[PDB]
């Protein structure tokens, strides 16, 4: 039940909760995004097909001319990934688009096409994503980070009394389209509705409604209810809907059928309401004074003179009703408005609104949009149409339409991309209802209102922008075009598409250099979510509501993996099980739970659907039946957690690791550490640099295998088989018979990547982990990449640490390291840097790479050959010359007394100037690679010829070896298929190889007996010849360099760096420290067996930081090292194998109801011995994040070992020999070396170069510059009495041109005195101020 | 309508 | 347009727009070629650059990808060096205040050093050489020192 | 939240309690990030307003002062009078607690010995000079300032 | 100035001046050619706008964009801002004779001394070494002294030990919250690349040993050396200026 690669070293698991869901692929997001970006979709859906179909067909200005799209194709890349990396070019593929131009007949709207023109055009280049989800832009590897932004739709805010002193809430609404202009609705303290467009000056909300071809009466009908008042005897007999007497204060008497239902001062209650409903009362008696505030609905005109008796939306009074009733009106309707439920804000807005009709509304909108311009009817109509009702300027794509419909409680999820009057009215009514009280506002921090935008979507948007920029030009050209004189190629330019794609992929905030110094760092970068970039937020413009974790983040976003500093909470990281919905939302797996049984069916729920149900907790007890042991289960319903019944549970958590990310899932005993320390340790875990040798983490979590396999730093076997050949740079696999195609030579060849430099100047190397003849299977690891051993992740080393103070050498956070650590080279790293020498052309003459450097001794160029290039493998130090170069120098100057010196010495001035490339000071190493690039038309030198010859020989050798490997496999298959059917007994083998296949003796039944082979041989030979020709052509061809340069020489140096005081080291629980000293072996504390300790740590940092995880991991590592020591001693005594089997079985069976089951009765003796030899250095232990081992289990393991149960032993001082009181905790725990190397930070300067505009020193460590003396330092010196120090700091050492040289001459002469002079910065400021109309000067008196 | 603008393009138009 | 109005003739029967368009476009193009670059380039060289760019674009569209400067000489009529010089002509200069990422809020102008300054080590060597030559010239006879000082 | 965390760091916290604690950790980190940015601006504004003040005289010859009393809020004293009087010069001559004899003179510097004597005698409230009442033009005198509380 | 590679770098003032000059020339030509009143007014308005944008861009109307995307920088922009001349180049300035590296503990040190790497001190006290070598007669010329220092003979170390015997230095941490952010110490030559700092001044410096760095400054003149010895010496300031309490207490 165990794979061959797993039987080598089995990690003990202490988990208890069974696993039901496997960990998905950690790099699926980028692959899926790119595969949705580019793929042949036979539909009008997402992609280039989409883009093309969005623009084409492009029709002319009604000239019976249109260029119509047909199909698109992608070409083969010119270079591969390695060649692109070497040449510093972009790994992309040509784009081929097949267009068609059709010209109709003259004076015929639907006439047959006069001509048809079909051609194929080339439209830019598209970069291709590598197999590891990365891109190559210019020789380097870049990773695009996914963006999180607000989802399109409509949202409602609350603004709980912040902009007003009275604390009144002002609700508002906002519509955010995917592409277009913004529409805003808001309230005011005077209960009026206002509308804003693109955050411009606010206008009354009725202006747009009037501009929507809507009259006052229609607006009142839409936004208000109608009550009809009659005119019978009494004339005061209005209908009475029963539900219209709720929530208001009574002011009069209501009577029906001669019954006084409610007396004066009495309130209509539910009893009165039900009494009226039972009585079916419709007509009631009302006093004449009740109609004082009523507002008429429509307008009434006289029949005699046609005069407007009363206009719409005006107060009705006694005189008005008398006037409209003496004219012969019998039916009057008003508006039913309350004071707490039906607010009359529409009437107030209409009263405020000064516009009259559609024309006035359009004029006002045009004036607001374009102030200072005289309005025109056509211009205003076009502007209004284009604002929100044009498909070219407004986009409401599927996600936005779906959000709009969901917020509006519609029934359809699809619609049009433009807005509508119905939609605007619905939003206004929803806002009115929210103001009234029914409904709730939305929160912008909800994960259901935030969408994820990916690289495929961004590339599609860029391509669409380029396509519309091109279609504008094609329309402009076709406006004055012709019919039979142009081809469908002149109107298409690939320049704007190429420029757009190049700028997007090279200069963007989401396009960043990949951090390739750790497989964990590489896998973390591709799973990063950022809220910055174009269309997002800004680091200084954000507040607090977006910088804090939300309850919706459970299972989707890791709460503890975010950088600390200016951008905290905006660079969050994706969790392990998080996925992306169809519309771009986040969702997490869940287990469906029926009435009593927790089933094994997995369901994916978004943030909106999660709140509807109630989800149980991962750590729930169940005994092989799906029923909960306890009658009550702790569950979370809606953002809160409380006790729930057994039968009320709807869903259960998949696993305990779904709440954290992959980086945070690799910290053992995480629940025992503080959150800040866990976050710091997660942030520091990806900064580790690979060491010379990495074995394994003694205490892990089990995700190391997944992290190593998912990253591309290792080599995985595509097909199972038996290893045929093993080498340090090649692995050959013979494929199994049942796992290979009917006819083909089945042999897998893997080429390992040797020493290469990464983006952080580290070392990348692959080493084989298999032997000769070892069976392999699918998914087995064949080669180990950096920071990986046996297909497991190993960031650092495990060390024997002790917790005690040692003479103040670990005072605050310092780490004391023994000499044996640096003696054994346990923390030694390899670094590789590249240096380039550029030979350009000058007006005085071209430069040379000759080796006759003037004024250079012979011993200073012994490492250079006759061509002036250093040898490969030469040891060089600081100041050593690598490549010699000279530049022309003509008649610079001759100062006096130099002519006299030359006359005395008879010396000639050098014609050339030394500009050779030399090793930087303070660094040493070895030359391992030299590359020479030369421009076309320039004769190559001896080194270039030798490099070309070596490259041709290597290419021919590789091609021939792979060809003969293929042929050997093919002939082995020939022999096998022959022997299987229709063979001679011992005669076909004696046939020569050229003709052995030339038999077909019995293809009678075995058609392919030789049939499937000769064709294979033929294609193999032909492809070998063609590839040889193409490769030699590519090698022999010239290079393409920038104008002005002739040759470029690149030198690679390998630097081996050892550990030293000042380096930074850290663990996995957020503890860090700088090495202070390196004590001898005899000075380190030792135990009763004489074994010294390696690391000494300060116990003073444990209680304040509150992280017991380090102590627990120390105890676990000590137990594992005791077990490993016992195993090693038993192996050294080599008594038998039964004892080893029994001990290993006991060790693997120790625990308490552990899910892992290991049985050694099915293991062979050879496998048992191999496992025992692999377990010599300690048995690995897997600690699940929230299901790890317990203190009781640790004590049980320690008791299984010979170590004391308390975990503390007795130590002796190596200096004095006397024992230490208060026994010291000693154990093993994992250590990491962060790349904060001291030799990369030390810098010093005395004199150097100065800036151009202001004569001041330059930056830091790049131009050999000095430190900056700031305002705080000036204030400190002013608080002190160091006036002279301040003066010499800000005049002589910085600005005074004569001051600095005078001080230098005085120091050389031995006089410590200075002249203050005048700073050049003040003169520059004076000149700058004088350049204005301001006169400033210094007077002398 | 003599003002309320800053860009000279509008005034030229 | 004013220049075209100064020379318009209505006896030909053609409308004024046809005659004015040529003058307007000529003036606009001349102004663009004259005062649209930091470094002035003559009209003939601007026309040569435009023709080279148009050819290159046409050949890229027709053939499939970017060509080589050597191959442009076959298409055009050039000694294969004028095209190289035109390509080697510097583009518009980079802004001094352009930023480079964050870089602690620093621009491109903070990394340019003056090369016209002399080192203090050089100044001290010069002073020492002057003192040494004065001391050596004091030892010689007065007439020899005078004639040397006069010659050099 | 009405439900507290009943597990300590020695035992194993669960996902719910860890997720709850993450909120406080992030709030603390944001507050720490913003406090430095606010304090820098405040310190700059405070430095730039009083950068021209320099002691220029030795004794301005004034008689004004500030009445110094212990801080009482309605309970236990949070600021003994020794702290607010040590290192200052007295504006007027101190009298005996019983108003019988002349105590320490006017223009003396109250060191630890004087403070111990005042404590022993149980003096209620001594008045001292201050820089706001200094008569020196364009600066302050040494006597009004008192003593530098660093030497 | 010509940039390395055959390219050039320019400031926005050149482009503003170019614009102004070109518009003035066009206005002169139009005045000479008796242009219509509307065209003359348009040219005058363009000239006013160009001068206004040269003097202060973005103040009167919309800012004029630069070469590609960003707006131009004006004289007022150079004068103002945190990156202006007053704050960035006149109140605080980069200085020579400075160095920085990582700090360590070195508990054996005394209160008035610190640890200094040999390479940092050799790089800092270059003129002093040159002068001492010239005075001792070991090096005939300053060039010979420089060659001997580059070769790192056995006598330059003795010269450095002689010159660093009683020459204080200045140590500063990048946040200078109070007066005690800069102090003076007496260098001790040590092997390595890390500075050792006395544990007692750690609380005053508000510094730790988890990757913190500090800067080094060398007083040049006699008066500066004497001021650093008499006022900024660590042993001379043990009491906090804020309150009269000790500040070098063990933690
Ligand atoms: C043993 C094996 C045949 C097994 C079989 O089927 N019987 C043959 C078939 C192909 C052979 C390799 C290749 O030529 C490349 C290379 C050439 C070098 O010069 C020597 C090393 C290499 C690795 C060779 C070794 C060996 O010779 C191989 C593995
Ligand atoms: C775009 C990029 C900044 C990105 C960012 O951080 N924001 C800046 C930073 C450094 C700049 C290059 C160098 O100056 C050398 C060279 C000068 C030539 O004259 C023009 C070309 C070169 C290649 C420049 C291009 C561009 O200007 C670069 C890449
Ligand atoms: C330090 C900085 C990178 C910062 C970073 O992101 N890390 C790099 C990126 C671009 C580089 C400049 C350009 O090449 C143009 C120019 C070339 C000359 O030859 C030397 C000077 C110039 C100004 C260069 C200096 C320096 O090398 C720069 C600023
Ligand atoms: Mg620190
Ligand atoms: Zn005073």
């Amino acid at each position: 039940v165990y794979s061959y690669t797993e039987k080598k070293r089995i990690r003990k698991d202490f988990g208890k909760r069974p696993q039901v869901l496997d960990v998905p692929y950690l790099l699926s997001i980028q692959l899926d995004s790119f595969q949705k970006f580019i793929e042949q979709d036979p539909e009008g859906q997402y992609g280039l097909e989409a883009a093309f179909r969005s623009v084409f067909p492009i029709q002319s200005y009604s000239g019976n001319s249109e260029l119509q799209y047909v199909s698109y194709r992608l070409g083969e890349p010119v270079f591969d990934v390695q060649e692109c990396q070497i040449r510093g070019v972009t790994y992309s593929a040509p784009l081929r688009v097949k267009l068609r131009l059709v010209i109709y007949e003259r004076e015929a709207p639907e006439g047959t096409v006069k001509d048809i023109k079909e051609q194929e055009v080339y439209m830019g280049e598209i970069p291709l994503m590598t197999d590891n989800g990365t891109f190559v832009i210019n020789g380097t590897e870049r990773v695009i980070v996914s963006q999180l932004h607000r989802s399109p739709g409509v949202f409602f805010d609350s603004d709980k009394g912040k902009t007003h002193s009275s604390g009144k809430v002002l609700y508002n609404a906002r519509i955010i389209p995917y592409r277009g202009s913004w529409l805003d609705f808001e309230f005011d303290p005077k209960d009026n509705l206002f509308v804003r467009i693109d955050r411009r000056r606010k206008l009354p909300a009725t202006i747009i409604l009037r501009a929507l071809n809507y009259t006052t009466e229609q607006i009142l009908d839409l936004f208000f209810e109608k009550v009809i008042f009659e005119i019978r005897d009494n004339k005061l007999q209005m209908e009475l809907v029963p539900e219209r007497l709720r929530g208001e204060t009574a002011s009069f008497d209501i009577e029906a059928n001669g019954k006084v239902y409610v007396e004066k001062g009495r309130r209509i209650t539910a009893r009165h309401i039900r009494q009226l409903e039972k009585d079916d009362v419709k007509l009631i008696e009302v006093p004449v004074e009740y109609i004082a505030g009523k507002v008429v609905a429509k307008d009434y005109i006289d029949e005699s003179t046609g005069e407007l008796i009363c206009a719409a939306n005006m107060e009705l009074s006694l005189d008005l009703l008398a006037k409209l009733s003496q004219s012969g009106h019998k039916r009057i309707e008003t508006l039913f408005t309350n004071d707490l439920d039906h607010g009359p804000y529409i009437s107030e807005t209409l009263r405020v609104d000064p516009t009259n009709d559609r024309l006035s509304a359009l004029v006002e909108i045009y004036r607001m949009m374009r102030p200072g311009e005289p309005p025109t009817r056509e211009a205003a109509e076009s502007l209004f149409e284009n604002l929100f009702f044009s498909e070219d300027r407004y986009d409401l794509s599927a996600v936005g339409r779906m959000k709009f419909n969901r917020s509006l409680l519609r029934e359809e999820i699809e619609g049009s991309g433009i807005l509508s009057k119905d939609d605007i009215i619905d939003v206004m009514k929803k806002l009115i209802d929210i103001r009234n009280g029914k409904g709730e506002v939305d929160d912008i921090d909800h994960l259901g209102n935030r969408r994820i935008r990916s690289v495929g979507e961004m590339a599609e948007n860029q391509f669409r922008v380029g396509l519309v920029r091109v279609e504008r030009a094609v329309k402009e050209r076709l406006s004055l075009g012709d019919l039979d004189t142009l081809m469908p190629q002149d109107m298409i330019n690939a320049k704007p598409i190429s420029a757009a794609v190049k700028e997007f992929f090279g200069s963007s905030q989401l396009s960043q250099f990949m951090d390739q110094n750790n497989p964990l760092s590489e896998i973390t970068h591709k799973r990063r979510i950022s809220a910055l970039g174009p269309g997002g937020l800004t680091r200084e413009r954000a507040g607090f509501e977006v910088r804090d974790v939300h309850p919706t983040h459970y299972g989707r976003v890791c709460p503890i993996e975010t950088p600390e500093g200016p951008n905290i909470g905006l660079i969050n990281s994706l969790s392990v099980y998080a996925q992306t919905n169809e519309y771009g939302f986040l969702e997490t797996p869940y287990r469906k739970v029926t009435d009593g049984v927790v089933t094994d069916e997995i369901h994916y729920l978004s943030a909106i659907e999660e709140g509807n149900y109630v989800i149980a907790q991962a750590n729930s007890n169940l005994d092989e039946e799906g029923h909960f042991v306890e009658d009550l289960v702790t569950c979370r319903s809606k953002g809160e957690s409380s006790l729930f019944s057994r039968d009320q549970v709807d869903y259960m958590d998949v696993s305990t690791q779904q709440v954290v990310s992959v980086g945070a899932s690799l910290i053992p005993f995480l629940e025992h550490d503080d959150a800040n320390r866990a976050l710091m340790g997660a942030n520091m875990q990806r900064q580790a640099v690979p060491t010379l040798r990495a074995d394994k983490p003694l205490v892990g979590t089990g995700m190391e295998r997944a992290v190593a396999v998912d990253s591309g730093v290792t080599a995985v076997a595509k097909r199972g088989g038996v290893v045929q050949y093993v080498d340090a740079s090649r692995i050959v696999i013979k494929v199994n018979e049942d796992e290979m195609y009917p006819g083909e030579a089945g042999i897998d060849i893997y080429n390992l990547t040797k020493y290469t430099r990464s983006n952080q100047n580290t070392c990348i190397n692959q080493m084989p982990c298999v032997s000769l003849g070892e069976p392999v299977e699918r998914g087995d690891v064949l080669a180990d990449g950096p920071s990986t051993d046996l297909g497991e992740l190993a960031l650092g080393q495990n060390m024997r640490v002790a917790f005690m103070p040692w003479n103040g050498y670990n005072f605050e956070d310092s780490i004391l390291v023994s000499e044996r650590v640096v003696q054994e080279d346990r923390f030694t790293t390899i670094h590789i840097q590249e240096l380039a020498c550029v030979s350009r052309d000058t007006k005085l003459g071209p430069e040379e790479i000759t080796a006759d450097i003037p004024n250079v001794g012979e011993a200073a160029l012994s490492k250079l050959d006759e061509s002036g290039i250093v040898y490969i493998g030469a040891e060089v130090t600081g100041g050593d010359i690598l490549v010699g170069k000279v530049t022309p120098k003509g008649e610079t100057q001759l100062t006096p007394e130099e002519k006299l010196l030359r006359a005395i010495f008879g010396e000639k001035a050098s014609d050339v100037k030394d500009s050779s490339l030399r090793v930087p000071n303070g660094v040493s190493g070895t030359v391992i690679d030299v590359q020479v690039f030369t421009r076309d038309g320039v004769e190559k030198d001896k080194r270039a010829l030798e490099i070309e010859e070596m490259q041709l020989k290597q290419a021919k050798k590789d091609l021939s070896e792979e060809l003969q490997i293929l042929e050997a496999g093919l002939f082995s298959r020939i022999r096998a298929v022959l022997v299987a059917g229709g063979v001679e007994a011992e005669k076909l083998d004696k046939l020569p190889r050229d003709r052995w296949l030339e038999l077909g003796l019995t293809d009678e039944e075995k058609q392919n007996q030789l049939e499937q082979l000769a064709e294979q041989y033929d294609e193999l030979k032909h492809e070998f010849e063609k590839k040889l020709e193409a490769k030699r052509r590519k090698i022999t061809q010239g290079d393409d360099l920038a104008p002005g340069v002739l040759k470029i020489v690149k030198v690679y140096l390998a630097v081996k760096r050892r550990i030293q005081p000042g380096d930074k080291m850290a663990g996995r629980h957020g503890n860090k420290g700088v090495i202070s000293k390196i004590n001898p072996i005899e000075d380190m504390p030792y135990d009763e067996n004489g074994t010294p300790v390696d690391i000494v740590l300060n116990p003073l940092g444990v209680p304040s930081r509150m992280n017991i995880g380090q102590i627990l991991e120390t105890h676990l590592g000590m137990a594992a090292k005791g077990i490993g020591d016992k195993i090693n001693a038993m192996l050294k005594q080599q008594q038998e194998v039964a004892k080893l089997r029994e001990f290993i079985q006991r060790a693997y069976d120790l625990g308490a109801d552990v899910r892992q089951k290991v049985d050694l009765s099915t293991f062979s003796d050879e496998e048992v011995m191999r496992l025992a030899e692999n377990l010599r250095k300690g048995m690995p232990i897997a600690t699940p994040v929230f299901d790890g081992a317990k203190e009781a289990e640790i004590k049980e393991l320690l008791k299984l070992g010979d170590l004391p149960t308390s975990g503390q032993i007795r130590l002796y001082d190596g200096r004095t020999g006397e024992q230490f009181e208060r026994p010291v905790t000693v154990g093993y725990m994992y250590m990491l070396k962060l790349n904060h190397l001291v030799d990369d930070k030390m810098h010093a300067r005395s004199t150097g170069s100065y800036s151009l505009v202001t004569q001041q020193p330059l930056g830091g460590k790049a131009q050999f510059g000095g430190q900056r003396f700031g305002e705080m330092e000036v204030w400190a010196l002013e608080a002190y009495g160091a006036a002279y120090t301040l003066q010499e700091m800000l005049t002589v050492k910085s600005d005074d041109v004569n001051g600095r040289t005078k001080m230098y001459k005085n120091i050389v002469d031995g006089n410590h005195q200075m002249e203050p002079g005048m700073p050049e910065s003040f003169n520059v400021l004076l000149k700058e101020i004088r350049s204005l109309g301001i006169n400033i000067e210094l007077e002398d008196e | 309508e003599i003002g309320r603008t800053t860009d000279p393009v509008r005034m030229y138009m | 347009l004013m220049k075209a109005v100064d020379k318009f003739e209505y006896r030909r029967g053609y409308k004024f727009s046809t005659y004015a368009t040529w003058w307007i476009r000529q003036a606009i193009t001349r102004s663009i070629a004259d005062q649209a670059r930091t470094i002035r380039i003559p009209v003939h060289m601007i026309e040569t650059i435009n023709k080279l760019n148009r050819i290159s674009r046409q050949m890229l569209q027709e053939m499939g990808r970017e060509p080589t400067p050597e191959e442009l000489a076959e298409r055009m009529l050039m000694p294969e060096d004028k095209i190289r010089k035109v390509l080697k002509i510097a583009k518009e200069p980079i802004s001094m205040e352009t930023p480079i990422g964050d870089d602690e809020d620093s621009h491109l102008g903070d990394f340019i050093e003056d090369t016209t300054l002399e080192l203090p080590l050089d100044s001290a060597t010069t002073e020492s050489l002057r003192a040494a030559t004065h001391d050596v010239l004091a030892g010689l006879t007065a007439r020899e020192a005078k004639v040397l000082r006069m010659r050099f | 939240i009405e439900t507290p965390i009943t597990a300590n760091f020695r035992e194993g916290l669960n996902v719910l309690q860890y997720f709850i604690s993450t909120h406080g950790a992030r709030k603390g980190l944001a507050d720490t990030a913003l406090k430095t940015a606010n304090s820098g601006y405040l310190t700059r504004r405070l430095v730039d307003v009083a950068q021209d003040l320099v002691v220029t005289e030795d004794d301005c010859g004034t008689h004004e002062g500030i009445m110094m009393t212990p801080v009482i809020e309605g309970g236990d004293v949070k600021e003994p009078l020794r702290d607010r009087v040590l290192g200052r010069v007295t504006a007027e001559d101190v009298l005996k607690p019983g108003t019988a004899d002349i105590l320490v003179p006017r223009n003396t510097l109250l060191h630890e010995q004087w403070c111990d004597l005042l404590e022993e005698n149980s003096v209620d409230a001594v008045k001292v000079r201050s820089v706001v009442s200094c008569d020196t033009d364009f600066g302050v005198c040494a006597h009004c300032y008192g003593r530098d509380l660093a030497r | 100035v010509p940039l390395d590679g055959g390219r050039f770098a320019t400031s926005d003032l050149n482009d503003l001046y170019r614009r102004v000059i070109n518009r003035n020339n066009r206005l002169k030509r139009l005045l000479d050619l008796a242009a219509p009143d509307i065209i003359v007014r348009n040219e005058k308005r363009m000239l006013q706008e160009a001068v206004d944008a040269l003097l202060d861009n973005g103040r009167r109307g919309r800012a004029i964009t630069g070469s590609n995307k960003r707006p131009l920088k004006s004289l007022a922009d150079m004068i103002k801002g945190k990156q202006g001349r007053f704050r960035q180049n006149l109140l605080g300035k980069r200085v020579d004779y400075s160095g920085r590296s990582v700090i360590t503990v070195g508990p054996y040190l005394r209160l008035h001394q610190c640890g200094l790497p040999k390479k940092m001190a050799l790089e800092l006290f270059k003129p002093f070494i040159y002068g001492k070598l010239e005075l001792r007669g070991l090096a005939t010329t300053i060039k010979a002294a420089k060659k001997m220092v580059e070769r790192e003979e056995a006598v330059v170390w003795d010269i450095l030990d002689e010159v660093i015997r009683e020459h204080p230095v200045l140590l500063n941490r990048a946040p200078t919250l109070h007066r005690l952010g800069i102090q003076a110490f007496e260098p001790v030559l040590i092997e390595g690349k890390a500075i050792q700092l006395h544990p007692l001044v750690c609380a005053a410096y508000n510094a730790d040993f988890d990757g913190d760095q500090m800067a080094v400054h060398v007083p040049l003149t006699l008066e500066a050396q004497l001021e650093a010895r008499a006022l900024m010496m660590s042993t001379n300031n043990i009491l906090s200026p804020a309150n009269g309490e000790p500040i070098i207490v063990p933690s």
